[PDB]
């Protein structure tokens, strides 16, 4: 099977950096190295992620995708930065202006058959496709408009292959840009259909995540996203290994959406202690549920406590007893039955690969479809009306071509998208 | 004489690979050998890849295993209708020259996971088209039916209502080994919280030796294959008896070993003992195979089982005088060598049919309206060549598999 | 009712003639009974509907379910439910060859024009038969088909590419480029239609074979002026009529990956949607039929669907899959 990922925009790009820096080590992947893997089986299943060409240069199959050089500039001029082949570097010299309709109708809009060009280059590879990977920011131009673009693309294309999607959902308490809701209403409009897979990061509800459940007092952004790239790395990849019970995107897919919207989750990994001194490999089993499952810990910024699930899957990937995990599994759906919606005799979905994380004994990733997304996309949808009643920053999105009668669209779009949700939640 | 063996789904190939290992450690016939006589599919490479990376790796003919490196998904209809069927055809090649092969065989040991994609779908047209090309045969088919409330995928029932009620008019016998049910087996009648699947699969790989392996090797009351289903099932349903073994004890712990018959036997209906969830709650028991291995005195049993006859509280259906198949081998199990199996002089894996399931199948039916009465992962499916047909028409199905299980007993 | 539900049976076709099919169907008062061929001995599995018409049989018949009948009783109360000012949608649902199209448009003959037909000429009648100065009306029509997500404009032979569905930010979906056209009269809707329904069926049809794999929607779009002398204004009332028929049911083999697809995604959502209006005393998005039919089923709304029936032996899954569906609708 495969894969391609996706870095569209900036930040979707700055992760890609750490979504391979991880990766690669997981796959012993060195700059342009080849396969220097500890081991034997961090290469029979590469495949996924990378292209034989040389016979010591498995190139990540990619795509970076941005209206910004400097960003790609910074991306291409660093570690890692010179693996990819430089056709994946899908740049647009253009003004990356900050505006979803800059990067969706005029200024992306462009640059997309040069995109396509190669996302099918890349997907008539070889073998087998399963899906691309997505990653980006829902407020920005080149995050949310031109790579939401780009999948509504891609799903025209191949709508057998998956989608996940990786968004960086607009943070709470403080927002990083101005026009934010509207650079994000309109992203997860396209999301809500196209994307059949989404996981929603907040950069806030990592830092929480980041300086409380890691003692770390200066959490730089590189770290947040590789937090996140530690979680996508579970996801897909992980699965890409053997197990005792193995599933994949798909199992993932159909497992963990009832109904047609797509659905966002939000990821939690397993064993996030502090460096020396936690170390104390409580990791047993009921340790890594005891995390996974509380309410601190999930990379959304919503807490699950605060609404049931429809689904959930804790993808593992360390030697465990298909006993301890199929058991504590129930517990945990029975001390919360409280919230875990009653229609699915069993939400848990448990996934079990064999190796683990690279340096850790035992991890698992989990992908929660919980009710409590809700209360965020609300959040943004307030944002929105809030600024919209008034046009705010709107002559920047007309002015470029738009409709004032697109943003209305959007809103109501996943504005209803949160009604929905709460069918569900009763 | 012979019987095949089609081990379906990732699962029923961990199965599979266990089953087949108990196999030649018991027949000295080591790694490299001689020739199989079964087959492996899967629409997910990497799991039969384990059969090709693996032990047991140079004891198979690339030929007998199957695989479609195409996707999975943990949907019966993908798996039966769209995917799954691009594969059957060269599927069925297989167990056409493997079945030619041959000399005069007696049937196919379908070895599957109810509650699967690969494992529900699939089989359900490949036992499908078997009862069409061999109706003149055995189809006894080895499952392990959802736990009964740790059960793993999310729609896992869908899978499996569907899988019963396709195959339910194809097979002459289905084996049923919960998975759950045997846990509790490794940690009251082992001891263990660490219970790899690995175990659970050399846990059917014994009482499934015990069925096959021995059974069809000479003794002092030979059981065929036919024997069972005729001994076993009362009526057409492709009805399910659930398998227990007797010497379940620990190879360490503790060591009474010793267990003449007299207790081995008393020790398979007792409830805590059985892989399945089905405790014997009311379920009559309607015929049973008593199939013995070791050292055994025909006496022994031949009034062994006259004591149990006797207890009443262990209730045998009206219609049914005596349902006593006594099946006597020779040669006694045989243990891995240091897994955590004891390694007794004789055992007793006994079968049946029991009114039980009446309950099992009602949990595990309700479950799946829960769902459909909200289309839940219906689109899943749909999306896959299937319709709200042939769910509500497979729901409508087992629903008189609720009520024939209930007729068949419960009345006199 | 906000939803009705009717089955129809229809005489045996040529394939079943050559097959020596046995009919399976009966039929009495609202109940339609369906027998297994494979277990004659069986009582037949039960149905009860809004109604159950009996058309297996011919006009000559004193009990056939004329072309007629079945209007009167589900397009004339539509039709007037439109006069009131709301949407209403008319659904025809069922396998191919087994009645939708007969049903819907029927033929262009004496006595056997369908609802679409029976319903613009009532129109026009109680329109031009409508004495009064204060009260002028508007008619306007669309015919199209939905295949594969897209849209083709039936009144427009050059139909140059295929529309899009789209979402106006405020006043609904709508189909970009559609020809929308003004009739002021009867023969000239007809003229419509028969020029569309013309479309529906010549030769390069056969490629895909859209005759049977498309959604075809012919909307009106109803239009009451009312005047008032006292204090001089009109008011405006807008009434959405959409008579549908549906893409066969049993393509949801030779069926490709992607039309299969999108008729049983577009076909499980209109059952849910239905359903849920049924349910009132839903995700319209999720295919294009029921997203630019969303405004004809809300709860204002009023629907019915006509299920068509094969009568023979050999239509047994399909037919008993589709009385289940028109079961469910409710
Ligand atoms: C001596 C020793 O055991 O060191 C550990 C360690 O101290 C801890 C604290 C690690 C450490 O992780 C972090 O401090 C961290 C920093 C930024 C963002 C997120 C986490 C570690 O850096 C991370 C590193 O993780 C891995 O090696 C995994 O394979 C992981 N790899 C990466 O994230 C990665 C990092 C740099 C370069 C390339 C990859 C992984 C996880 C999931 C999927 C794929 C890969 C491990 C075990 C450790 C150190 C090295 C200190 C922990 O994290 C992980 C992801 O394992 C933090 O809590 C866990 C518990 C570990 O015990
Ligand atoms: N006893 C036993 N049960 C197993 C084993 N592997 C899986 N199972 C059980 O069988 C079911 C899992 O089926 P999956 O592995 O998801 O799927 P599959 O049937 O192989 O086919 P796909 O869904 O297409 O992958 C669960 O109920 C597991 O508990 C095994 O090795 N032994
Ligand atoms: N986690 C994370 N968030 C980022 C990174 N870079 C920008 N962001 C977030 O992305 C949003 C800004 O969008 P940006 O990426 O600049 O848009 P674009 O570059 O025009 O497509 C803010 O909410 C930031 O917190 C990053 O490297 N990691
Ligand atoms: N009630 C009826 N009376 C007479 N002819 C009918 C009737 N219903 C269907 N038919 C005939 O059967 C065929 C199938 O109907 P259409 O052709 O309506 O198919 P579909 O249901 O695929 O749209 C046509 O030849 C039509 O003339
Ligand atoms: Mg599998
Ligand atoms: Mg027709």
């Amino acid at each position: 099977r495969e894969i391609v990922h996706i870095q569209a925009g900036q930040c979707g790009n700055q992760i890609g950096a750490k979504f391979w820096e991880v990766i690669s080590d997981e796959h012993g992947i060195d700059p342009t190295g080849s396969y220097h893997g500890d081991s034997d089986l961090q290469l029979e299943r590469i495949n996924v992620y990378y292209n034989e060409a040389a016979g010591n240069k498995y190139v990540p199959r990619a795509i970076l995708v941005d209206l910004e050089p400097g960003t790609m500039d910074s991306v291409r001029s660093g570690p890692f930065g010179q693996i990819f082949r430089p056709d994946n570097f899908v740049f647009g010299q253009s003004g990356a202006g900050n505006n979803w309709a800059k990067g969706h109708y005029t200024e992306g809009a462009e640059l997309v058959d040069s995109v396509l060009d190669v996302v099918r280059k890349e997907s008539e590879s070889c073998d087998c496709l399963q899906g691309f990977q997505l990653t980006h920011s829902l407020g920005g131009g080149t995050g949310s408009g031109m790579g939401t673009l780009l999948i509504s693309k891609i799903r025209e294309e191949y709508p057998d292959r998956i989608m996940n999607t990786f968004s960086v959902v607009p943070s709470p308490k403080v927002s990083d840009t101005v026009v934010e809701p509207y650079n994000a209403t309109l992203s997860v409009h396209q999301l809500v259909e196209n994307t059949d897979e989404t996981y929603c990061i907040d950069n806030e509800a990592l830092y929480d995540i980041c300086f409380r459940t890691l003692k770390l007092t200066t959490p730089t952004y590189g770290d947040l996203n590789h937090l996140v790239s530690a979680t996508m790395s579970g996801v897909t990849t992980c699965l890409r290994f053997p197990g005792q019970l193995n599933a994949d995107l798909r199992k993932l897919a159909v497992n963990m959406v009832p109904f047609p919207r797509l659905h966002f989750f939000m990821p939690g990994f397993a064993p996030l202690t502090s460096r020396g001194s936690q170390q104390y490999r409580a990791l047993t089993v009921p340790e890594l549920t005891q995390q996974m499952f509380d309410a601190k810990n999930m990379m959304a910024a919503c807490d699950p406590r605060h609404g049931r699930y429809l689904t959930v899957a804790a993808v593992f990937r360390g030697r465990m007893s298909m006993k301890e995990v199929d058991e504590q599994m129930l517990n945990v759906q029975n001390k919360n039955s409280s919230y875990f919606v009653e229609w699915i005799p069993n939400n848990v979905k448990t996934a079990v690969c064999d190796i683990p994380p690279r340096g850790l004994k035992m991890s698992a990733t989990f992908i929660g479809n919980s009710t409590a997304i809700q209360e965020l996309f609300k959040r943004i949808s307030e944002q929105f009306t809030a600024m919209f009643r008034r046009k705010a920053f709107l002559h920047w999105y007309t002015g470029e071509g738009m409709d004032e009668m697109e943003f209305t669209e959007a809103e109501s779009n996943m504005n209803d998208l949160v009604s929905e949700y709460q069918q569900y939640q009763d | 004489r012979e019987c095949i063996s089609i081990h379906v789904g990732q699962a029923g190939v961990q199965i599979g690979n266990a089953c087949w290992e108990l196999y030649c450690l018991e027949h000295g016939i080591q790694p490299d050998g001689h020739v199989p006589r079964a087959v492996f599919v899967d629409l997910e490479p990497t799991v039969i890849d384990e059969v090709r990376t693996g032990t047991y790796r140079q004891l198979f003919h690339p030929e007998q295993l199957i695989t479609g490196k195409e996707d999975a998904a943990n949907n019966y209809a993908r798996g039966h209708y769209t995917i799954g069927k691009e594969i059957i055809d060269l599927v069925l090649d297989r167990i056409r020259k493997l079945a030619d092969q041959c000399t005069g065989l007696q049937g196919f040991s379908v070895f599957h996971s109810f509650g699967g994609g690969t494992g529900s779908g699939f089989t359900s047209l490949l036992m499908e088209r078997l009862s069409v090309d061999y109706g003149k045969k055995s189809k006894l088919e080895f499952s392990i039916y959802p736990a009964p409330q740790v059960s793993t995928a999310v729609v896992e029932p869908y899978n499996s209502i569907l899988t019963t009620h396709t195959t339910l008019e194809h097979s002459d016998c289905a084996f049923m080994v919960d998975n759950e049910a045997i846990y509790d087996i490794c940690r009251r009648n082992l001891d263990i919280e660490r219970p790899t699947y690995t175990n659970l699969n050399r846990l059917i790989g014994q009482i499934v030796s015990s069925i096959t392996a021995s059974l069809r090797f000479d003794g002092a009351l030979n059981v065929d294959l036919t024997e069972f289903q005729t001994n076993l099932v009362p009526y057409p349903r492709a009805h399910f008896p659930l398998a227990t073994y007797a010497p379940v004890i620990s190879a360490e712990k503790a060591y009474h070993e010793q267990l003449s018959v007299a207790e081995i036997t008393n020790a398979c209906f007792e409830p805590a003992n059985q892989m399945v969830k089905c405790d014997p709650r009311h379920g009559k028991y309607m015929a049973c195979c008593l199939l013995y291995r070791g050292d055994v005195v025909p006496k022994d049993v031949n009034a062994a089982i006259a004591t149990i006859k006797t207890k009443r509280t262990i209730q045998f259906v009206d219609w049914c005088p005596t349902g006593f198949k006594v099946g006597i081998n020779y040669e006694p199990p045989t243990v891995v060598p240091g897994g955590d199996l004891a390694k007794v002089q004789r055992a007793v894996c006994m079968l049946s049919n029991t009114t039980a399931i009446a309950e099992a199948w009602a949990r595990l039916d309700h479950k799946f309206d829960l769902m459909y009465a909200k289309r839940a992962f219906v689109h899943w499916y749909v999306g896959e060549g299937m319709e709200e047909g042939e769910f509500s028409e497979a729901r409508e199905d087992m629903a008189a598999l609720e009520k024939d299980y209930e007729e068949v007993g419960v009345d006199s | 009712a906000s939803v009705k539900v009717a089955v129809r049976v229809r005489p045996f076709n040529s394939r079943e003639m050559s097959r020596d099919s046995k009919c399976i169907i009966q039929m009495s008062g609202s109940t339609t009974t369906i027998v297994n061929p494979k277990q004659p001995k069986e009582t037949p599995k039960s149905f009860s509907f809004d109604y159950s018409y009996w058309s297996h049989t011919s006009p000559e018949d004193i009990n056939y379910a004329s072309q007629k009948q079945v209007y009167r009783d589900i397009g004339e109360e539509m039709l007037q439910h439109a006069f009131e000012g709301y949407n209403v949608c008319i659904f025809a649902y069922g396998q191919t060859g087994a009645g939708k199209s007969y049903t819907m448009m029927g033929k262009q003959e004496k006595d056997q024009q369908g609802i679409i037909p029976q319903l613009c000429e009532d129109l026009f009648s109680r329109i031009n038969d409508t004495t009064n100065d204060n009260m002028s009306y508007s008619v306007e029509v669309s015919y199209m088909e939905i295949y594969c997500e897209r849209v083709r404009d039936l009144l427009n032979p050059k139909n140059k590419g295929n529309l899009r569905v789209r979402e106006h930010p405020l006043l609904g979906p709508y189909v970009e480029d559609l020809s929308k056209l003004a009739v002021t009269s009867y023969n000239d809707i007809q003229d419509l239609m028969d020029s569309g329904n013309k479309a529906r069926t010549v030769a390069a049809t056969n490629m895909n074979e859209t005759s049977s794999r498309s959604h075809a929607v012919f909307n009106i779009i109803f239009t009451q002026k009312r005047h008032d002398a006292e204090t001089n204004i009109t008011t405006e009332k807008v009434s959405k009529i959409s008579l549908v028929d549906l893409a066969g049911s049993e393509r949801a083999k030779g069926t490709r990956l992607k039309e299969g697809a999108n008729i049983n995604k577009s076909l499980t959502t209109l059952g849910k949607v239905i359903s849920a209006l049924a349910e009132m005393d839903i995700p319209y998005r999720d295919s294009v039929l029921t997203w630019l039919l969303r405004e004809n089923l809300g709860g204002n709304s009023r629907t019915a669907m006509v299920a068509a029936l094969s009568p023979a032996d050999i239509n047994y899954d399909e037919t008993l899959s589709t009385l289940r569906y028109a079961d469910r609708a409710k």
